RNA sequence: AUGGAGAGGA
């Protein structure tokens, strides 16, 4: 289980890696000392010669080069020592180690590995600075960062090896994947957070820039595209020009909770062929969605286009973005005076509320709910009155954040941020739970040397009342401290658990391939399933459709 | 066993795998220097040949696939439709 | 060097839990993560 | 090569929708009551007040990549303030004897209703919005 | 560990100042706000340059050889 | 005369503060960009050692003297010692200088830029004199020495730019504004109640016009008018880091027309 | 500036860790699982300081 | 709970019932009750169900309840995953754990198995039986460092 | 002199703890809005009032700015990571020799400050640079 | 340790030229000058200076990437006018504003004092 | 209604009413026989399982059973001509487009699932983190462990 | 990374031109990106950077010490006192163009480290080189030029996508291959390979 | 080169 089913092995190399803009969706920025150092045998044939040879010439410390030629005995010519070096003639058939060049076909990976795609194949781009570099959408089917994570590549060797890299495991073959039949790339942060600032109705772009753009993707066709205005100036629509990025016969659909062939809050996304028409552009449309973008120029159009649409967003997006800019200051999370002061009263009521609920209770006139004490009810209770006032507070928080805060702009992008992330930082953080129950009683009766016993009331049970915007007081401070650990712990415990669910789920299915009877089997011959999937589909090529004879009157039917 | 040119429910279309690995096993014997069966249109690399070479028809490959029984199937490069 | 001085080993219910008592005296932040998370603690 | 609709309007709406760039104008027409408009307004170009009356064409006239002017010498089909160049996306019966049109001009949409620009307002990728004074 | 010869991000030389600084509060006995802004920093990086800086070397030279 | 309009308003032999009038924003720019990292100077840019048993380390020292000011005024007589026809450096490119000190004192020895020495023919060049604005004459402070501690060096200044390596940088801080009152909209005020009580008027507002409420958005005025103050490190005089600016920027304009006729 | 609380070995300095162990002598009641013959449990740890 | 169900005149509207919820398991009397509807039924136990009303019916809740863990978590994935591996568990006949127990136990290869838990003593006693091995399993030939059956070496290639 | 004691858990258990000496037993009797939320003086009977809450803090965790504006795990990373924050680790790094020893070419005192550095040497021996930081997307670099 | 030299940022290399010129197959009279060793310093002001030109249907310049000092100037004009012209007048109208800048100020600064 | 089904049916309309640019003012030129009768024996190539004797052939019967009720449902005579007006050449195609599109999502032999399925149920277990049901990774383990012993073992009467 | 578990690596570096400005002159040393700041709530940080300011422009050291009655909005007042927005907002120029930023930015000083693990001490490459003696399996550990472990989990990986060539080839010309001698008969190694 | 412990990264 160390030394056969996985093996340590030759030609690999691994380096911190940091994400890369003005990179391709299908490349690894691979610095030019590991290119230097991992080879690939090419064998010596009358079309590359010239370059081959040439390859030789430049010796084994300068980029496009090579170390070790090797020849019909079978022996090593080390390019890096040897008397003829600067010099060899070569003969057919010879092969010749080879830096690893542009355009190539790598292994790239992220540990821990539980994925096809957590092991991509990639084209190397060869980069100055020591640093892999990849495309921000390689990011999730590699759950990459770049806090500090480290990334394998692995290289082929023989030519057929190469094959099965750039013919199964490509990124853009990976793009659209089997796993929740939907595809699982996307776009990012920046690029995301920007695509929606770029396209909401208020952004126009006038002349010098609009020109720029459309230089910078690079599949443009060179023909500025007709203005939206032309009256007082000429200007173009935030929708207008990102349009030159979205290829053709490209159609998308989708209408949000108001929207109707007018979109007034600027809902939903219509895409008539390669040009949009309304709607903000944003996550469930060029996200890593369902119906998305990205699912359709992929079954549309191609893998390959598909995979030149992620640089084509980005190109333009990114550099508009540049250009307007992004923040987050601790001014968008102050909320209105007013907001403070309501917030503050409606946190308040919930505190007279487990008040009068305790009070009730301790007067042994609270009524058990069924098959739950006494003392059950009353802490479903108070808990559920604590969470309903968090959520009132942060809500009212929430509202108060107009459309220009940084915060709940990336919200709206849906670029990182959700709603409890505002609730705590503006409003109030909330309780604080442990083992499932609000704080124990770790000291005789009381939580903290610092209360009576038998306190039940909100404050010395663990609700946090105060925002991260105004503070934690010592005891709240304490408290967090307790929750935030128990998080800690089980997301250590919770991962080594999963690791080894994931171990022999692999290994009991293992051998289960699907045989050329399309029939479903392991390495007896024992049939598991007799069509894979009940419906012999492979889930690459399947989408959510809906059966519109199910719904709908009797009557509408025949109608 | 056998199992003749008749009676094959084995899909007459090209499996990625089964493509994959006759464009990787032509792309071997290309960069060695084995004859080329169409007219390299500017084209010099191993693969990029074979891939050409194959969506011409002109690979003499056979792929014999293999039912659960031991039985199994022969198919040329040619009877095989390549869609993908 | 100072953390490191003031440090807490605990060898092998449920003791990574930061436990209400150790107000005060072990510190509710300082600790590693995953391996021994919660079971080596600082003063 | 020619003009496609043509008509007078009187504003009964501006919407700044928290937007400060754009509007959108809910108007009727004088003259014909089976008529009205909805369209958003750069109201930082030209803006459009409530109570306006504003005059508003389509044409289809006066695609290669748009050339700046140098056309500062050459003629324009506008004696006109504010314009516009879109797509046509959808085309609704409202059941009569009564249609609509929707522009997108690049998301400053557009809704038209009437019947007389049945055989006059085609299914097109043409279509500019000519508004004046 | 010395004063920075100029600053960091700003780029003013900031270096001949730290004598002058250090005189300016323990003789004329002005506070660091008033010292810094007399030196003529006017910028923030150029300031927090020698409000933050730290002379270890003094605790260097304390060595003996 | 013709095009472009300066008006200093304030002068020092550090300070020019100065609107720009009638330009180009993307030339205003790319003049300041110049201005920063395109103008040669001269620095420190090797450093041999002979002796050093401070408490600073050898590379520590060697990266401090980079950063020593030197009058750089006729640089444009010295030549690149990349360049130059000479082997490593010589008296057309490059200005040796020595640093010694040995601690005497009981009391802490210092060593301030002050104490180096020009030692190559400056052959009549205003070149490579440490820079001292510092008012008891002593400029920097290099190194600080123990009763016991020498230090003994010879570094070789040349020609650079702050691309290069913004130790060669002539210019330090760089102020530039344009459009006092956003009547542009060149931004999107971030506000909280009212955008113009809480964001504050630099003095610059006073020499534009108010924007009178009543008035509709310009939409067709563009960018003029560039309120800015070049800072000089000194080893160019303000002006020159301007003129200067002015100059190269205009020169490596030139190479691209010069460029064209070689094609 | 160097606190001490070390030792010197072999040139290296080693830091002893404060081991944590549960306090001898004490008396501690343990309700005990579904499936035991023992309901409660009482236990001394007991030693000799 | 809510339940979409027809209304006579078609369209799919929202009829609301009573639904009981229970801690701890007899089915075996709970369903012969009077008055519960007996065709609707459901235990969390799909070990319950498998030994009470067949073993087909035990794999739909054995399936229904890994849908559940990750569906409930916010994930979706695709049926035929979930599927296999439930097909896997339910097939031979009872419900084979994915434990050493379980997945390991069964009659496959000796090479496989034993690169799996018990890696010794699974090659003792297949040692001792004379096992003889099948080497088409995908742990057997990367153990033998050949090309073992999968996608690329699934067929056979000739002239 | 009897004016401070030395508890240990078992004890603490009989005992009322005040957490701040002023605002937690005066008499009782506006408040401006931005400081935070704080229960009250609730049961009197205090045996003995706390030093200084931020003393609950670790040599790692004081040096935390503002460490109750932070979600917890939050400081426990910063915790971690202060240990592995290059610096002056004693002043005679010269004479010393260690396999491995980085020291910052020039420490600053942060701009921002716990009471409790002071005492931990921080300010004196600090590791990290008070640099100027921009949070934009620029480049998307 | 990968980290190239700085001097990479304004000397050219072994056969590299300042620029190259090259018909943009996309449309006609249409040019994609490529500027080894330079960058927005440059680029933007000649793309922000060849549209005041009347003459000119297209100008953009982009940094492909900026671990390198280069940039793509990309020009489209009128029919009769060649690119290169659009070009060549478009720097020499920034040298004469410079050439006059550079008196201006020069006068401006005589006049001070201090 | 919404279910994964291989082929997206409503983008191949689409790209049929705009790769013929159709007007809907113009009549059809489809025979409710060109209609009817191609859905019924499109359907009759929509090949999965091959094999042609009894029983195979009525595995393909059950193999496609749940896409051709979409299939009808969308190419049934009253929606072609009133909903999407086809004319006889683009309908062809729309028929002709569906069965290569659908050809294509067929599995391929070789397609080591097992793996497969085993990393797509245990890779969003991983990203499992924190009413009292046993849920997430605890029960998670449980299931697949066949646990005799379960915390929360429950009926749900109706 | 500063001070509250906003981690980061460098991924670029900018010169001072290239790099976005305040109007008095200023630049910043460092950009982070706005996405770390919603989702790990780290506002010590962004209360920090605003008191930082203040500090250094007052020319006192500010007091983040936890529990008191320092507040975002004291601290405002007093940047307000002087001169600058009082939330650490400030009006940049792109620096390629010097064209206003349309959003003004958050710029402070703020306590920012800067932890061990570099690049050149982890960048590892290797392509043939040392066996242990045991195995004929490549060495491990960087610091002996050893080889990256091609996994079990990883082995899964290719197994997935049908990479049959290549699980062979990352298992026997990488790692190690061996050519042992077979018996026609028992079917064991026993054979003396008395080769040539 | 082998065995054995501890800290650390994602
Ligand atoms: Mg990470
Ligand atoms: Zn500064
Ligand atoms: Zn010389
Ligand atoms: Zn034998």
């Amino acid at each position: 289980r160390g030394n056969l089913m996985g093996k340590r092995v030759d030609f690999s190399a691994r380096t911190v890696i940091s994400g890369d803009p003005n990179l391709e969706l299908d490349q690894v920025g691979v610095p030019k000392s590991i290119a230097k150092t991992l080879t690939y045998p090419e064998v010596v044939t009358p079309y590359n010669i010239d370059r081959l040879t040439q390859l030789v010439r430049n010796g084994p410390n300068e980029h496009p080069g090579a170390k070790y030629v090797i020849r019909d005995s079978g022996d090593r010519i080390d390019l890096r020592y040897s008397k003829r070096a600067g010099d060899i003639q070569l003969q057919y058939g010879w092969k010749v180690e080879r830096h690893i060049m542009d355009n190539d076909p790598v292994l790239f990976n992220r540990q821990p590995s539980l994925h096809k795609m957590s092991m991509m194949a990639h084209r190397v781009k060869v980069i100055p600075y020591s640093t892999f570099r990849l495309n921000l959408s390689v990011t999730s089917p590699y759950n990459a960062d770049f806090d500090g994570d480290e990334m394998n590549l692995h290289v082929p060797q023989s030519e057929e090896t190469r094959a099965e890299l750039s013919q199964l495991c490509a990124v853009p073959l990976q793009i659209v994947s089997p796993q929740s039949n939907k595809p699982c790339m996307g776009i990012v942060q920046d690029t995301l957070c920007g695509i929606r600032k770029l396209t909401l109705r208020d952004t126009f772009i006038e002349l010098d820039q609009v020109l720029n753009m459309l230089y910078w993707v690079p599949d443009w066709d060179g023909v500025i595209p007709t203005p939206a205005i032309i009256k007082p100036k000429p200007l173009w629509s935030g929708k207008q020009i990102l349009s030159v990025a979205i290829p053709n016969g490209i159609h998308l659909q989708r209408f949000d909770e108001g929207t109707t062939l007018l979109s007034p809050k600027d809902n939903g996304m219509l895409i008539i062929d390669g040009q949009i028409i309304f709607g903000v552009v944003e996550k469930k449309t060029v996200g890593s969605s369902n119906g998305g973008l990205i699912h359709v120029v992929t079954r549309e159009k191609g893998p390959q286009v598909c995979a030149k649409l992620f640089g084509n967003i980005q190109k333009v997006v990114n550099f508009w973005l540049l250009h307007n800019g992004f923040s987050t200051g601790i001014g968008d999370t102050i909320a209105d005076g007013p907001t403070m002061r309501e917030i503050t009263e409606t946190i308040a009521e919930a505190k007279k509320k487990v008040l009068d609920v305790t009070k009730e209770a301790q007067a042994n006139l609270l009524t058990a709910k069924h098959g739950m004490t006494l003392r059950e009810s009353f802490e479903d209770n108070v808990v559920r009155f604590l969470n309903e006032a968090r959520d009132k507070a942060g809500r009212l928080a929430e509202v108060n954040l107009k459309d220009l805060n940084n915060v709940k702009q990336m919200v709206m992008a849906g670029s990182k941020g959700s709603f409890i992330n505002i609730a705590q930082m503006s409003a109030c953080v909330g309780q604080q739970s442990v083992e499932g129950k609000r704080i124990a009683f770790g000291f005789v009766d009381r939580t903290l040397p610092h209360f009576s016993k038998d306190d039940y009331s909100p404050e010395s049970k663990g609700f946090v009342e105060n925002s991260y915007l105004r503070g934690l007081t010592p005891q709240e401070f304490f408290f967090h401290a307790m929750g935030g650990r128990e998080g800690l712990i089980d997301t250590a415990v919770k991962t080594a658990e999963t690791g080894y669910i994931q171990r022999r789920l692999v290994k009991a299915l293992e051998d289960i391939m699907v045989h050329y009877d399309n029939t479903t089997r392991n390495s007896l011959g024992n049939v598991i399933q007799f069509i894979y999937g009940e419906d012999g589909m492979d889930a690459a090529h399947i989408e959510k459709q809906s059966l519109d004879t199910i719904g709908g009157s009797d009557a509408a039917f025949e109608k | 066993k056998a199992i003749p040119k008749d009676q094959r429910a084995t899909t007459p279309y090209m499996t990625k795998y089964e493509r994959a690995r006759i464009l990787g096993t032509r792309a071997l014997q290309i960069s060695m220097n084995a004859p080329v069966f169409v007219d390299l249109e500017g084209e010099t690399d191993p693969l990029r040949i074979a891939m050409k070479e194959l969506a011409e028809k002109k690979i003499p490959l056979v792929i014999r696939r293999y039912l659960p029984d031991g039985s199994f199937e022969d198919w040329s490069v040619e009877e095989l439709i390549v869609d993908l | 060097t100072l953390s490191h001085l003031r440090r807490t080993n605990t060898p092998i219910a449920k003791p990574r839990q930061l436990h209400n008592t150790h107000w005060g005296l072990v510190c509710p932040a300082e600790t590693p993560e995953g391996q021994a998370c919660g079971l080596v603690k600082n003063l | 090569s020619n003009t496609l609709f043509d008509d007078i309007f009187q504003v009964s709406e501006v919407d700044p929708g928290r937007y400060n760039k754009v509007c959108r104008i809910e108007a009727a027409s004088t003259t014909q009551d089976q008529c009205k408009l909805t369209l958003d307004i750069n109201v930082e170009l030209f803006p459009v007040a409530a109570q306006d009356s504003l005059t508003v064409t389509i044409a289809s006239s006066l695609t290669r990549s748009w050339r700046p002017p140098q056309a500062g010498d050459r003629s324009l089909a506008d004696d006109y303030d504010y314009v516009m160049y879109g797509t046509a996306y959808k085309f609704e019966e409202v059941s009569k004897d009564l249609i609509a049109v929707y522009y997108s001009f690049g998301g400053l949409l557009m809704r038209l209703e009437g019947n007389y620009r049945n055989l006059n307002n085609l299914k097109q990728e043409n279509a500019y919005l000519l508004i004046r004074r | 560990m010395i004063v920075p010869v100029r600053c960091f991000s700003c780029g003013k030389v900031v270096g001949d100042k730290w004598e002058s600084y250090l005189n300016l509060l323990q003789e004329d006995e002005l506070d660091e706000g008033t010292a810094l802004s007399r030196l003529g920093l006017k910028r923030y990086c150029c300031r927090r340059m020698i409000l933050t800086h730290v002379d270890l070397i003094e605790k260097f030279l304390r060595y003996n050889p | 005369e013709e095009g472009p309009q300066v008006k200093i308003r304030e002068a020092s032999k550090d300070n020019v503060d100065f609107i720009l009038s009638n330009v180009d924003l993307a030339m205003a720019n790319s003049l300041r960009r110049v201005m920063i990292a395109e103008i040669p100077t001269l620095a420190i840019d090797s450093v041999e050692v002979e002796t050093n048993t401070t408490v600073l380390a050898d590379e520590f020292i060697a990266h401090r003297l980079g950063l020593i000011p030197l009058q750089s005024m006729d640089i444009e007589q010295l030549e690149y010692s990349r360049d130059c026809f000479c082997e490593d450096h010589c008296d057309k490119c490059s200005v040796v200088l020595t640093l010694q000190a040995f601690g005497e004192s009981e009391s802490t020895t210092n060593v301030y830029s002050k104490d180096l020495v020009i030692v190559s023919n400056l052959m009549g060049r205003n070149i490579g004199h440490p820079i001292i604005q510092d008012k008891e004459g002593n400029g920097v402070l290099i190194c600080k020495l123990r009763k016991g501690q020498e230090l003994k060096l010879t570094c070789v200044a040349k020609k650079g730019i702050a691309k290069e390596h913004a130790k060669w940088g002539p210019a330090a801080a760089i102020e530039f504004e344009y459009d006092p009152w956003n009547k542009l909209k060149h931004t999107d005020y971030w506000y909280e109640q009212d955008s113009a009580k809480e964001w504050p008027q630099s003095k610059n507002c006073e020499y534009e016009d108010p924007p009178n409420e009543g008035d509709p958005f310009d939409y067709k005025a563009q960018a003029d008018t560039f309120y800015m103050n070049v800072e000089s490190v000194g080893s160019i005089p303000v002006d020159q880091v301007v003129v200067r600016g002015i100059d190269t920027l205009q020169k490596k304009v030139a190479s691209i027309l010069l460029a064209l006729t070689q094609m | 500036f160097d606190m001490g609380g070390y030792f010197i070995i072999n040139g290296s300095e080693k830091v002893l860790i404060a081991q944590e162990r549960s306090a001898g002598n004490i008396v501690q009641v343990f309700k005990k699982a579904a499936p035991s013959p023992i309901s409660h449990v009482a236990e001394i740890r007991s030693a000799l300081e | 709970y809510d339940r979409k169900v027809p209304s006579p005149t078609g369209e799919y509207v929202k009829e609301p019932e009573w639904v009981l919820e229970t801690d701890g398991v007899n089915l075996s009397e709970v369903m012969t009750v009077p008055g519960i509807d007996p065709t609707r039924i459901y235990t969390n136990s799909f070990i319950d169900i498998m030994e009470v009303l067949g073993i087909e019916a035990g794999r739909a809740a054995l399936y229904k309840e890994v849908y559940n863990v990750i569906a409930s978590d916010g994930s979706y994935v695709n049926y035929r995953h979930m599927a296999l591996l439930v097909d896997v568990m339910t097939t031979q006949g009872g419900l084979t754990s994915v434990t050493r127990h379980g997945f390991n136990r069964s009659n496959t290869g000796a090479l496989m198995r034993c690169s799996f838990e018990e890696t010794v003593e699974i090659l003792f006693e297949a040692g001792a039986s004379a096992e003889l091995d099948d080497c088409r399993g995908v742990s057997e030939n990367v153990i033998l460092g050949q090309m073992a059956p999968i996608g690329t070496g699934a067929f056979d290639v000739m002239i | 002199e009897g004016l401070v004691e030395y508890i240990d858990a078992e004890e603490e258990e009989s005992i009322l703890i005040a957490m701040q000496p002023e605002d937690l037993e005066p008499a009782e009797a506006d408040v401006d809005p931005a400081k935070r939320i704080r229960v009250s003086h609730h049961a009197t009977t205090f045996t003995h009032c706390e030093i200084h809450p931020s003393m609950i803090l670790g040599v790692a965790a004081s040096i935390i700015p503002f460490p109750d504006h932070n979600q917890s795990p939050r400081n426990t990373y910063q915790s971690a990571m202060g240990k592995q924050a290059m610096g002056v680790f004693l002043t005679n790094y010269n004479v010393r020799m260690d396999t491995m020893a980085n020291i910052l070419y020039y420490p600053q005192k942060p701009l921002g400050t716990t009471r409790a550095m002071e005492y931990l040497k921080f300010r004196e021996l600090p590791a990290g640079q008070n640099a100027i930081v921009a949070i934009a997307c620029y480049s998307g670099y | 340790m990968n980290a190239p030299d700085r001097f990479e940022l304004f000397l050219l290399g072994e056969g590299e030229s300042k620029l190259k010129i090259d018909p943009d197959t996309k449309a006609p009279n249409a040019v994609v000058i490529t500027f080894e060793k330079e960058d927005h310093t440059l680029g933007n002001l000649i793309r922000a200076e060849l549209l005041n030109d009347r003459k000119v249907l297209f100008a953009a310049y982009k940094v492909e990437h900026p671990f390198f000092a280069r940039f793509k100037l990309r020009i489209q004009t009128t029919e009769g006018y060649d690119p290169k012209d659009a070009l060549k007048n478009a720097c020499n109208s920034i040298i004469n504003k410079l050439g006059a800048l550079k008196t201006n100020f020069e006068t401006e600064w005589n006049l001070q004092t201090l | 209604a919404n279910w994964p089904l291989p082929v997206n049916i409503r983008r191949i309309i689409q790209n049929a009413q705009q790769t013929f640019h159709i007007d809907h003012t113009k009549p059809s030129d489809l025979t409710i026989k060109d209609i009817v009768l191609g859905v019924k024996d499109l359907q009759e190539n929509l090949l999965v399982l091959r094999g042609k004797n009894e029983i195979i052939q009525n595995a393909q019967r059950d193999a496609v059973t749940l896409f051709c009720c979409l299939l009808r449902s969308r190419l049934a005579t009253r929606r072609v001509l009133q909903e999407y007006r086809l004319t006889k050449q683009a309908f062809d195609w729309v028929l002709s487009n569906i069965e290569a599109q659908f050809l294509r999502s067929v599995v391929h032999p070789g397609e080591m699932v097992g793996v497969l399925a085993a990393q797509s149920i245990g890779e969003p277990a991983t990203q499992m983190t924190l009413k009292k049901v046993t849920s997430g990774v605890p029960r998670l383990k449980e299931i697949l462990n066949v646990a005799k012993n379960m915390k929360t073992p429950s009926l749900t009467v109706y | 990374a500063s001070r509250h578990g906003q981690k980061g690596t460098i991924g670029i570096t900018y010169r001072r031109e290239d790099m976005p400005f305040t109007a008095e002159g200023i630049v910043p040393d460092l950009i982070i990106n706005p996405h770390a700041i919603p989702s790990r709530m780290t506002v010590a940080h962004l209360i920090e950077c605003l008191l930082s300011k203040v500090a250094a422009l007052s020319g006192n050291e500010g007091d983040a010490s936890p529990f008191t009655d320092i507040t975002v909005e004291g601290i405002s007042k007093l940047l307000r006192e002087h001169g600058y927005q009082s939330r650490g907002f400030e009006v940049m120029y792109n620096g390629h163009t010097g064209k206003k930023l349309m959003a003004q930015i958050f710029f402070g000083p703020t306590y920012y480290q800067r932890l061990r693990h570099m690049v050149d001490d982890k960048i590892h490459a290797r392509a043939r080189g040392p066996m242990q003696v045991l195995t004929r399996q490549p060495v491990e550990g960087r610091s002996r030029d050893g080889g990256l472990r091609f996994g079990e989990m990883e082995r899964d990986c290719m197994i997935a996508h049908g990479a049959a060539s290549f699980l062979k080839e990352r298992l026997m010309e990488a790692s190690d291959a061996f050519r042992v001698h077979i018996c026609g008969i028992c079917g064991l190694m026993t054979v003396i390979a008395k080769l040539n």
